[PDB]
C-alpha cells in the first residue's frame, strides 16, 4: 500500500511538471518513484521469509514481476534524478546551482 | 639578564661540546638497546648494571642543562631558552628523567621508564641538518589536512553503518556437543555460525551452533560498540585482513548482501583516499621544487 | 525543454511507466509462491492464498 | 671486442645461474672449471687494456676501477677453501663476491650508466632524510621493547615469532608493521599480552595506529621525494553501415555475448543454463558470421581479430582450448569503440618508456635470486614434528596434542616436507623473491630462513638471526625504492603531455555566467527567509547533526535508541517544511543539497513508520538516519572542493577503468574454466567463501588478490593435486586430479597486469588535475573569481543579465588580490 | 645433578650444562610436550 501511495504521489508531480515550464518538479517525483521501488523490495524480503517459515516451493509469475518492477522503478528514478540534476561542473567556471 | 656574576660557564659552551654530547646521547641509545626485558619481574646481572649507568647519563644531561640555564638569563629572560624550539624538548627529557628516577627511589612505577625512549630524539636536535629535514616533513602536511579530515569522517560513517547492521551477530559458533571446546579443523580459524538462518551451519560431526562466544579474533574483531567498530573498520581500510572480516560476516548473517559493505569500503576508503594523498603530496613536491630550482 | 523535452527524459519516463504498470499489476496478482508437503499445491498472494 | 666481452660475461652468468640443489657431479665440474678459465681470462684483461688505453686511465675513470678488484678477490677466494675456509656458510658468501664481478660488465649501456649519475645522487643527497626514518624505527623498537617486551608469556604452544623480546627482534617486528604485512596479528598479541579486549588492554592499539600511520607517511616523503626531485632534474638534464542504427547495435551485441559467457556453469558440464545458453551461443556466433561479409565485401589487424573470434566460436559449434580462446570477445569492442582506442594506445606507448627501468629491476631481482640460492639452497626442508632433523629420522608416526594438552593427543604420520616457496634453483628463488616483493607472507619466509640449519637438515629455532638482513635489504631496494622511482618515472612522463595564469583567467572571466538566488517579495515569508539564511540557523543545524551522530554511536550490544530518532526526524522534517515555506518550492529544489536533504527526510519518515508497524502487529532503511551527517559537507568548502576536483576527473577518464573491468572479466572467465572443479574444503584457501564456482565468487576472489591478500596461498591452493568436486564429471579413481600448474602463470600474470593498470589509472587521474594540486592560493586562482561571482550574485539576485552601474562601490567587498 | 632445560627460549645454557657435568650428573633438553616422556625416564641410564 505504501509503495502504491508513492507511485501516485510521484505521478502527480510527474504529470504537473510537463506544463507551465515547471521543470524542477522532476526532482521530487523521481525520488518518489525511487522510494516506491524500495518498498516493493522489502516486500520481497518479507515474502522471502514467509516462503521459508512454511516441502518444496517456487517463485513463478508475480515474484519475477515484482523483482522487475522494483528494478525498473529503482533505476528509472535514479536516472530521472541524474538526468534532472544539472551537471557535474567539470570546469572551474562551470558551477552547479547556476543560471540556465 | 644579570651580570657576569655566575656566568663563568658560558666560556666552554662553544668548545667542541658538539662531540661530547652527541657521543653521550649515542652511548645512551646503545645502553638502551642492550637492555633485555625479562618477564614477570625477573632480571639478570647486566640489566642491574645498566641502571647503575643511568645516574651517569642522567647527571651529564642535567649538568649540561644547569650549565645553559645559568648562561642565558634568569631562565630565558626574553623567552629564549625554553622558547627556543628544541632546547625545551631536551629540558623536558631531563625533567622526566630525574623526576622518574627520583619517584622510583621513594616507594622502594616501571611504566615511568617508558619516557626514557625519547632520549634518541636529542640526536635530531644534535645535528642541524636533521633539524631542517624534520622541519620539512612537518611542513609537507599542512596541505594534507583536508584529506585527513575526509578520511576521519569516512571511518566514522562506516563505523556507524557497521554498528547498525552487524552489531551482536558474531557471537554463536560450533562447539562440541555439551562441551566448551570450540570445534574447528586443522587450518580453520574459529568463525561464526548460524542455526536456522542463512549463515553457515555446522558441518563438524559432533558439533552444535550455540551462543555466548566472545567473537572471532579472541573477541577483538566485531561490531559490538563504537570503539570496536572503529577499530575493525580502520583495520579493513589498511587492506590487511579485510577478507577475514568479510568472511566472518558472511558466515554469520548471510552471503549475498555484506560484500557491498566491504567492497565499497575498500574502493572508496583505501584506493580513492590513497589516490588523493599521492596526488596532494606530489602536487606539493613539484611545487616546492619549481620554487627552489628558481634559486 | 532541455531537461524536460529532450529525448533522454522521455525514454526514461517510458521506463518509469513500464515499472508503474508492472508494479500495479504485480500487487493484486497471487502469482508468486507455491507449497506441497506431498496433489494439494497451494498458491500465495499478498492478501489471501 | 664490444661483443666478445659480453659473450664472456654471459657464459659467466649462465655458469652462476645453474647451481641448484643436488646437482649432478658433472655440473659441479663444468662449473668449477668454467669459472677458472674465465678467471684466468679476466687476469689478462687488466693487462691488455692497461696497455691500449695507457696505464693511468684505468683509475681516473670509475668504470674499470673495480675490474682489478674482481680478480684481486677471485684469486684470493680461489686459495682460501684449500687453506682454512671451513664453515660452508662462509664458503657460500665467497661465491657471492663472484656475482659482483658479473655486475660491472653487465651495466655497460648508455641507459644503464646515465641513471647512476642520478640514482646514486638521489640516495647520497637524500641520505639525511633516510636518517630520520631510521630513527623513527629505532625509537619505536625501543618503545615496543618497553610496552610488550617480555609480556608474550602466553601459556599455550602457539609460536609467535614476531615479538619484542630483544633489540633485533623488535627491529624486525617494527619493520614488518611498517610494511603493513600482518600488523594485525602483532596487534592481537599485544592486546592479549595486556588484559584482553577490556578497557586498559585495548589502549595498546594506539601503538600500532601511530606506528603505521605516521610511519607510512615518512615513507611518502622519503622514497617519493626522491622520484619527484631526483628524477625530474635527471630528465630535465637529459633535455639539454555508417549510421548509429546498426553499428551502435552490433556493438551492443558484444555486451550480450560476453554476459552470456559470464553466467555459465563450470561444474555441471551439461545444465539447463548451459542448454539455454547454447542457443544464444549460436545466435551470437551467427550474427557476427553474417556481419563480416557486409564489412569486407564492401571494403578491401582488427577485423581479423573478429574473424578469428568467430572462427573459434564456429569450430566449437584438446578441444578445451577452444573454450578458453573464445574469451577474447570483449576485445573486439576496441574495434567499434573509438573512445577506448585512444586509451589503449596510450597504454601501448607508455611501455616504450618503461623498458629501461623495468629491465633494471629484473636484473636486480635476478642478482638477489642467485645470492638467495647461495645462502638458502636445500635448507628449507622440515619434518612434521620439529624433533627429527634428517629424512632418515622423519619416518613413522608421532603424537600431536590438541589445544596444547598433554592428555588429548592424536597420531599423525610424520613426513619430510619441503617448503612451498623455497630457494633451491634460481627459478624457485625468483618466485619466492617475487612473493616477497608484493609483501605477502614475507615474515613466514623470513623466519623459515632464520632457522635454516644445514643442507639437508631441519630448522633450528633462531639460528641465524642475521639472515634477516637479506630480506630487509631486498625489500628496501625493490619494494620501497625501485617501485617508487618507477612511479616517479610514470608521473614525470605524464608531465609532458599535460603563460598559464593569464590564460586561465581570461577564459574564466569570458566563459563564466552569474548565479541565481531566488530572493522573494511578500514580507510575510521574507521574515522566515531572513532566519533560514541567518548564520544562527545554519550554525544551529550543524549542532543538531553532530548531536544526532553522537546519539547514533552511543548504542551498543546488550528503549531510548528509537524515541530520540523520532525526535531528530521531527526536527529535520520541520526544517524542511520551514524552508519550503520560504523558497516557494521552486527555489528550493534548485539547490542540489536541498534535494539531497529532501531525500533523507523521506527515508527517515519511512524508517520510523516501518519500525512502529513491526512493533504494531527493512533493516537497511536505517542507513538514512546515518547519512544525515554526510550533509555536513555543504560547509566544508575545502573538503568539498577536494572531492569535486577528483570526481570531475573520475567522470572524465572512464575508458581506462574499462580496461580494469575487462581484465577482471577475462581473468574471471578463464579461471572459472581452468580451476572451477576443485572441492570446497574448509581449512584451505579454496573454500565456501573464496572459490571459482560462479562468476561473482571468481570476481570477488580476483578482487581479493588485487588488494594483495594471501594470493600466493590461493596460488598454491590450485596446482594439480586437488581433490575434485563430487558433482563434477570425471573418471572413477581419478579424484586427486583437479587444479593445474597453469596457476603459476595465471596468478603471477594477473597480479603484474593489475598492478600495472591501477598505477596507470592513478596517474591519469592525478595528472588530469595537475592544475589544482600545483597551485598557489596566495597569488591568484579560480577561487578569487568564484568569490567575485559571489559578491556579484549578492547584488544581482537572479541572473537576468547584468546590473545597473553604481548599485561601482563593490571594490570595498573585494579582496586586495583582486582590488 | 641432572639438569633439565625446558622450553624454547634464548637464555644461556652453558652454566646448566656445567652444573650437570661438574656433578657426575647429566643434561637434558625438553623443548615440547613430545620430548617429555623420553627425557624424563632417561636418567636411569646414569643411575645404573
Ligand atoms: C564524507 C564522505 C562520504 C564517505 C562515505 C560515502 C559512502 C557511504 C557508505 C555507503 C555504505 C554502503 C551501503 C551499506 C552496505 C549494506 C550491507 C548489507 O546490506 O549487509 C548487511 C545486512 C544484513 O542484515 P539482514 O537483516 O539481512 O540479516 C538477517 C537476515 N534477515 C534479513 C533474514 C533477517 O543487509 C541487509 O540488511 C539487507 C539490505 C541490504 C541492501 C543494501 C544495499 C543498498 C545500500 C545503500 C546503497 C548504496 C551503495 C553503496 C554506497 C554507494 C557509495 C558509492
Ligand atoms: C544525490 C543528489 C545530489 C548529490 C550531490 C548534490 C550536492 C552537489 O553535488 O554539490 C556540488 C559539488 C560541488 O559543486 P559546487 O559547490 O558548485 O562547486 C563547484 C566549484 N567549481 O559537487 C560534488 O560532487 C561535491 C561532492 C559530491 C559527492 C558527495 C556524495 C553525495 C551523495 C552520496
Ligand atoms: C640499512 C639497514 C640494514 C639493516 C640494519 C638493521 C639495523 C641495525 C641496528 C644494529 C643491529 O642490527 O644490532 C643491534 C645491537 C643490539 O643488540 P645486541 O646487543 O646484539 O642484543 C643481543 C642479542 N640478543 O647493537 C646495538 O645495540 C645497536 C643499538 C642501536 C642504537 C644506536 C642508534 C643511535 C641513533 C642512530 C645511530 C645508529
Ligand atoms: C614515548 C612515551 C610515550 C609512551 C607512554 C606510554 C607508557 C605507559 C606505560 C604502560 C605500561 O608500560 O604498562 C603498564 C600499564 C599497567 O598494566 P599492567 O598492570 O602491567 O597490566 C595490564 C593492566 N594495567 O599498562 C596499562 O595498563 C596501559 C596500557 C598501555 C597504555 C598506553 C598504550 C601505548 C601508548 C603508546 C603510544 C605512544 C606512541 C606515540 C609516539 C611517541 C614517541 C616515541
Ligand atoms: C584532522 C583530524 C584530526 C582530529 C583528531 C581525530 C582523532 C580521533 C579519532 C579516534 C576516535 C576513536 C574513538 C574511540 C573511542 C570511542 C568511544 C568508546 O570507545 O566507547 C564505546 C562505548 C562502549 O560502551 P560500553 O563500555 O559497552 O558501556 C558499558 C559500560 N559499563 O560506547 C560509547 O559510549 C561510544 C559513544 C561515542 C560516540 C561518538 C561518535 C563520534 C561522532 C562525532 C562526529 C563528529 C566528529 C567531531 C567533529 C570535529 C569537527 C572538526
Ligand atoms: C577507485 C580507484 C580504484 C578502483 C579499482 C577498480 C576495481 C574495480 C573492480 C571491482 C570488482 C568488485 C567485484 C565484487 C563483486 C563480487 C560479488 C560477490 O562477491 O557476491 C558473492 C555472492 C555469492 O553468491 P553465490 O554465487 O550464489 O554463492 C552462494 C551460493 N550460491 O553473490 C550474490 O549472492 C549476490 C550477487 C550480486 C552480485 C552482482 C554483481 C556480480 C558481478 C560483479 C560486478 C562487477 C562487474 C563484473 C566484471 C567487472 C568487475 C570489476
Ligand atoms: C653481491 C655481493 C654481496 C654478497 C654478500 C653476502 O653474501 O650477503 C650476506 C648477507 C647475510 O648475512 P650473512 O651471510 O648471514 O652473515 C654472515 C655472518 N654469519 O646478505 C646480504 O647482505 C646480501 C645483500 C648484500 C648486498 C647485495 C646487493 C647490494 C646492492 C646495494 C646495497
Ligand atoms: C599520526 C597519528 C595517527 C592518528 C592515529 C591516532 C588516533 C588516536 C586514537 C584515539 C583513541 C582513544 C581511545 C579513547 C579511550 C577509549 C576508552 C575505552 O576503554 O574503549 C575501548 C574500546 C571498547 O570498549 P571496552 O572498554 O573494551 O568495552 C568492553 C568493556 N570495557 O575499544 C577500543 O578499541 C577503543 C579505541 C578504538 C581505537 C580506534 C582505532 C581506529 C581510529 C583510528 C583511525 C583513524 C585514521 C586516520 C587517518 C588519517 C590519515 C592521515
Ligand atoms: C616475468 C618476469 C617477472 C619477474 C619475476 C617472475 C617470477 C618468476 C616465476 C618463476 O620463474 O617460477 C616458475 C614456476 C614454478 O616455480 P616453482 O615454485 O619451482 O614451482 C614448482 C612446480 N612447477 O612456473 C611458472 O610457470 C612461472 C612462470 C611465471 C609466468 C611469468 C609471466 C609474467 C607475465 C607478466 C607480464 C606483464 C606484466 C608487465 C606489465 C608492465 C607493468 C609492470
Ligand atoms: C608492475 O608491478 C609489478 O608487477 C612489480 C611487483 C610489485 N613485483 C616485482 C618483483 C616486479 N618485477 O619484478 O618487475 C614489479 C616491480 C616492482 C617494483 C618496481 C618496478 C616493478 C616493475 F613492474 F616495473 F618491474
Ligand atoms: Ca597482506
Amino acid at each position: 500500500v505504501f509503495s502504491l501511495g508513492f507511485l501516485i504521489m510521484g505521478t502527480i508531480c510527474a504529470l504537473m511538471a510537463f506544463r507551465k515550464k515547471r521543470d524542477y518538479l522532476l526532482r521530487p517525483a523521481s525520488m518518489f518513484y525511487v522510494f516506491a521501488g524500495l518498498c516493493l523490495f522489502v516486500s520481497l524480503e518479507v515474502m522471502r521469509q514467509s516462503v521459508k517459515r512454511m516441502i518444496e516451493y517456487y517463485y513463478s509469475w508475480s515474484f519475477a514481476c515484482a523483482c522487475a518492477a522494483f528494478v525498473l522503478l529503482f533505476l528509472g528514478g535514479i536516472s530521472l534524478l541524474l538526468f534532472s540534476l544539472p551537471r557535474m561542473p567539470q570546469n572551474p567556471w562551470e558551477s552547479c546551482m547556476d543560471a540556465e | 639578564q644579570n651580570p657576569l656574576r655566575k656566568a663563568c660557564i658560558s666560556i666552554v659552551e662553544w668548545k667542541p661540546f658538539e662531540t661530547i654530547i652527541l657521543l653521550t646521547i649515542f652511548a645512551n641509545c646503545v645502553a638502551l638497546a642492550v637492555y633485555l626485558p625479562m618477564p614477570e619481574d625477573d632480571n639478570n646481572s647486566l640489566n642491574l648494571g645498566l641502571e647503575k649507568l643511568e645516574y651517569f647519563f642522567l647527571t651529564v644531561f642535567s649538568i649540561e642543562a644547569a650549565m645553559k640555564i645559568i648562561a642565558y638569563g634568569f631562565l630565558f629572560h626574553q623567552d629564549a631558552y625554553l622558547r627556543s624550539g628544541w632546547n625545551v624538548l631536551d629540558f623536558i627529557i631531563v625533567f622526566l628523567g630525574v623526576f622518574t628516577a627520583i619517584l622510583e627511589q621513594v616507594n622502594v612505577v616501571k611504566a615511568l621508564r617508558a619516557f626514557r625512549v625519547l632520549r634518541p630524539l636529542r640526536l635530531v636536535s644534535g645535528v642541524p641538518s636533521l633539524q631542517v629535514v624534520l622541519n620539512s616533513i612537518f611542513k609537507a602536511m599542512l596541505p594534507l589536512f583536508h584529506i585527513a579530515l575526509l578520511v576521519l569522517f569516512m571511518v566514522i560513517i562506516y563505523a556507524i553503518i557497521g554498528l547498525e547492521l552487524f552489531k551482536g551477530k558474531m557471537h554463536k559458533t560450533c562447539y562440541y556437543i555439551g562441551t566448551d571446546i570450540v570445534a574447528t579443523v586443522e587450518n580453520e580459524k574459529p568463525s561464526p555460525c548460524a542455526r536456522t538462518g542463512s549463515g553457515r551451519p555446522c558441518t563438524i560431526n559432533g558439533s552444535e551452533c550455540r551462543g555466548g562466544w566472545p567473537g572471532p579474533n579472541h573477541g577483538i574483531t566485531h561490531f559490538d560498540n563504537f570503539g570496536f567498530s572503529m577499530l575493525t573498520v580502520y583495520q579493513c581500510i589498511t587492506m590487511e585482513g579485510w577478507t577475514d572480516v568479510l568472511y566472518w560476516v558472511n558466515d554469520a548473517i548471510g552471503n549475498e548482501w555484506p560484500w557491498i559493505y566491504f567492497v565499497t569500503l575498500i574502493l572508496l576508503g583505501s584506493f580513492f583516499i590513497l589516490n588523493l594523498v599521492l596526488g596532494v603530496l606530489s602536487g606539493e613536491f613539484t611545487k616546492e621544487r619549481e620554487k627552489a630550482k628558481s634559486r | 525543454m532541455s531537461p524536460t523535452e529532450a529525448p533522454k527524459v522521455r525514454v526514461t519516463l517510458f521506463c518509469i511507466l513500464v515499472g508503474i504498470v508492472l508494479a500495479m499489476t504485480a500487487v493484486v496478482s497471487d502469482h508468486w509462491a507455491v507449497l506441497s508437503p506431498h496433489c494439494e499445491a497451494a498458491h500465495f498472494g499478498l492478501w489471501r492464498i | 671486442f664490444y661483443w666478445l666481452v659480453i659473450l664472456i660475461v654471459a657464459l659467466n652468468t649462465l655458469s652462476i645461474a645453474s647451481e641448484h640443489h643436488n646437482q649432478p657431479l658433472w655440473l659441479t665440474h663444468l662449473q668449477d672449471i668454467a669459472n677458472r678459465v674465465l678467471l684466468s681470462l679476466f687476469t689478462i684483461e687488466m693487462l691488455l687494456k692497461m696497455y691500449g688505453l695507457g696505464l693511468r686511465q684505468y683509475f681516473m675513470s670509475i668504470f674499470n676501477r673495480f675490474d682489478c678488484f674482481v680478480v684481486c678477490s677471485g684469486i684470493l677466494e680461489l686459495l682460501l677453501v684449500e687453506s682454512g675456509a671451513m664453515t660452508p656458510l662462509g664458503i657460500s658468501v665467497l661465491r657471492c663476491i663472484r656475482l659482483l664481478r658479473l655486475f660491472k660488465i653487465t651495466k655497460y649501456w648508455t641507459s644503464l650508466s646515465n641513471l647512476v649519475a642520478s640514482l646514486l645522487n638521489s640516495i647520497r643527497s637524500i641520505a639525511s632524510l633516510l636518517l630520520l626514518l631510521f630513527l623513527f624505527i629505532i625509537i619505536f623498537a625501543l618503545l615496543g621493547m618497553q610496552l610488550f617486551g617480555g609480556r608474550y608469556d602466553f601459556e599455550d604452544t602457539e609460536v609467535r615469532r614476531s615479538n619484542f623480546d630483544n633489540f633485533p627482534q623488535a627491529l624486525i617486528s617494527v619493520f614488518q608493521v611498517l610494511t603493513g604485512e600482518d600488523w594485525n596479528s602483532v596487534m592481537y598479541n599485544g592486546i592479549m599480552a595486556y588484559g584482553g579486549p577490556s578497557y586498559p588492554g585495548v589502549l595498546v592499539c594506539i601503538y600500532f595506529i601511530i606506528l603505521f600511520v605516521c610511519g607510512n607517511y615518512i615513507l611518502l616523503n622519503v622514497f617519493l621525494a626522491i622520484a619527484v626531485d631526483n628524477l625530474a632534474e635527471a630528465e630535465s638534464l637529459t633535455s639539454a553501415v555508417n549510421a548509429t542504427w546498426f553499428t551502435n547495435f552490433i556493438l551492443l551485441f558484444i555486451l550480450l555475448s560476453s554476459a552470456a559467457l559470464a553466467a555459465e556453469d563450470p561444474i555441471r558440464a551439461e545444465s539447463v543454463r548451459n542448454q539455454i545458453l547454447g542457443y544464444f551461443d549460436i545466435a551470437f556466433t551467427s550474427v557476427f558470421t553474417v556481419e563480416i561479409v557486409l564489412k569486407m565485401t564492401t571494403y578491401g589487424y582488427f577485423n581479423i581479430l573478429d574473424l578469428l573470434v568467430v572462427a573459434v566460436s564456429l569450430i566449437s559449434m584438446v578441444v578445451k582450448i577452444l573454450r578458453v580462446l573464445r574469451v577474447l570477445r570483449p576485445l573486439r569492442a576496441i574495434n567499434r569503440a573509438k573512445g577506448l582506442k585512444h586509451v589503449v594506445q596510450c597504454v601501448f606507448v607508455a611501455i616504450r618508456t618503461i623498458g629501461n627501468i623495468v629491465l633494471v629491476t629484473t636484473l636486480l631481482q635476478f642478482m638477489f635470486a642467485c645470492i638467495g640460492v647461495q645462502l638458502f639452497k636445500g635448507k628449507f626442508f622440515s619434518c612434521n614434528d620439529l624433533s627429527k632433523m634428517t629424512e632418515e629420522e622423519c619416518r613413522g608416526y608421532y603424537y600431536v596434542y590438541k589445544d596444547g594438552d598433554p592428555t588429548q593427543m592424536e597420531l599423525r604420520p610424520r613426513q619430510w616436507i619441503h617448503n612451498d616457496f623455497h630457494f633451491d634453483n634460481v627459478l624457485s628463488a625468483m618466485m619466492s623473491l617475487f612473493t616477497v616483493s608484493t609483501f605477502e607472507g614475507w615474515p613466514q619466509l623470513l623466519y623459515r630462513a632464520i632457522d635454516s640449519n644445514e643442507e639437508d637438515m631441519g630448522p633450528v629455532y633462531n639460528n641465524r638471526v642475521e639472515m634477516a638482513i637479506f630480506f630487509i635489504i631486498y625489500i628496501i631496494l625493490i619494494a620501497f625504492f625501485m617501485m617508487n622511482i618507477f612511479v616517479g618515472f610514470v608521473i614525470v612522463t605524464f608531465q609532458e603531455q599535460g603563460d598559464k595564469n593569464q590564460r586561465q583567467c581570461v577564459q574564466y572571466a569570458l566563459k563564466a555566467r552569474p548565479l541565481r538566488c531566488y530572493i522573494p517579495k511578500n514580507p510575510y515569508q521574507y521574515q522566515v527567509w531572513y532566519v533560514v539564511t541567518s548564520s544562527y540557523f545554519e550554525y544551529l543545524m550543524f549542532a543538531l547533526i553532530m548531536l544526532n551522530t553522537i546519539c547514533l554511536g552511543m548504542q551498543h550490544y546488550h528503549h531510548i535508541s528509537d524515541i530520540l530518532n523520532v525526535a531528530f526526524t521531527i526536527i529535520f522534517t520541520l526544517e524542511m517544511i520551514l524552508k519550503l515555506l520560504a523558497f516557494k518550492a521552486r527555489g528550493y529544489f534548485g539547490d542540489p543539497w536541498n534535494v539531497f536533504d529532501f531525500l533523507i527526510v523521506i527515508g527517515s519518515i519511512i524508517d520510523v513508520i516501518l519500525s512502529e508497524i513491526d512493533t504494531f502487529l527493512s533493516a537497511f532503511f536505517r542507513l538514512f538516519r546515518v547519512m544525515r551527517l554526510i550533509k555536513l559537507l555543504s560547509r566544508a568548502e575545502g573538503v568539498r572542493t577536494l572531492l569535486w576536483t577528483f570526481i570531475k576527473s573520475f567522470q572524465a577518464l572512464p575508458y581506462v577503468a574499462l580496461l580494469i573491468v575487462m581484465l577482471f572479466f577475462i581473468y574471471a572467465v578463464i579461471g572459472m574454466q581452468m580451476f572451477g572443479k576443485i572441492a570446497l574444503v574448509d581449512g584451505t584457501q579454496i573454500n565456501r567463501n573464496n572459490n571459482f564456482q560462479t562468476f561473482p565468487q571468481a570476481v570477488l576472489l580476483l578482487f581479493r588478490c588485487a588488494t594483495g591478500e594471501a594470493w600466493q596461498e590461493i596460488l598454491l591452493a590450485c596446482s594439480y593435486g586437488k581433490l575434485c568436486d563430487p558433482e563434477s564429471d570425471y573418471a572413477p579413481g581419478e579424484e586427486y586430479t583437479c587444479g593445474t600448474n597453469f596457476a603459476y602463470y595465471y596468478f603471477i600474470s594477473f597480479y603484474m597486469l593489475c598492478a600495472f593498470l591501477i598505477i596507470n589509472l592513478f596517474v591519469a587521474v592525478i595528472m588530469d588535475n595537475f592544475d589544482y594540486l600545483t597551485r598557489d592560493w596566495s597569488i591568484l586562482g579560480p577561487h578569487h573569481l568564484d568569490e567575485f561571482k559571489a559578491i556579484w550574485a549578492e547584488y544581482d539576485p537572479e541572473a537576468k543579465g547584468r546590473i545597473k552601474h553604481l548599485d561601482v562601490t563593490l571594490l570595498r567587498r573585494i579582496q586586495p588580490p583582486l582590488g | 645433578v641432572f639438569t633439565f632445560s625446558v622450553g624454547q627460549h634464548n637464555y644461556d645454557r652453558g652454566p646448566i650444562q656445567w652444573m650437570a657435568c661438574e656433578n657426575k650428573g647429566y643434561y637434558y633438553e625438553i623443548p615440547s610436550i613430545g620430548a617429555i616422556r623420553i627425557n624424563t625416564q632417561e636418567y636411569l641410564d646414569v643411575l645404573g
